[PDB]
C-alpha cells in the first residue's frame, strides 16, 4: 500500500506542478516579447548615468 | 530575473531623461551667472569695510 499510494501522492504533486510552471513559462515568454519593442538603448544607459 | 532586471534600466533611463533636459539649461548657464556674480559680490562687500562714525 504505502509504495503504491506514495508514488501516486508523490507522482500527482508533480502532475500538477510541471503543468502549472509550464503555463506561467508561457504568459513569462509573452511579456518578454512586449519588452523587446521598446529597449534599444542599452549602450546609452552607463554613458548618461 | 531578466524581464525585471529590463523593468528597472527601463525606470532608470526614464528618471535620467526627466533630469537631463532640465540639468542641461542650468548647465550651459552656470560660469557665465558665476563670475558675474562674484564680481557683483566682492564690489558689494566694498561698501561695508566702511565703519559709520
Amino acid at each position: 500500500n504505502l509504495v503504491i499510494e506514495e508514488y501516486q501522492r508523490k507522482a500527482q504533486l508533480l502532475i500538477k506542478q510541471i503543468r502549472d510552471m509550464r503555463s506561467e513559462h508561457v504568459a513569462l515568454q509573452n511579456q518578454q516579447k512586449l519588452a523587446e519593442k521598446v529597449d534599444r538603448k542599452i549602450s546609452d544607459k552607463d554613458e548618461n548615468i | 530575473r531578466d524581464l525585471t532586471l529590463l523593468q528597472r534600466e527601463e525606470r532608470l533611463r526614464d528618471l535620467i531623461e526627466k533630469q537631463d533636459e532640465v540639468l542641461t539649461p542650468v548647465v550651459t548657464s552656470k560660469d557665465p551667472f558665476k563670475d558675474n556674480y562674484t564680481t557683483f559680490a566682492t564690489a558689494l562687500d566694498s561698501t561695508r569695510h566702511q565703519l559709520a562714525i
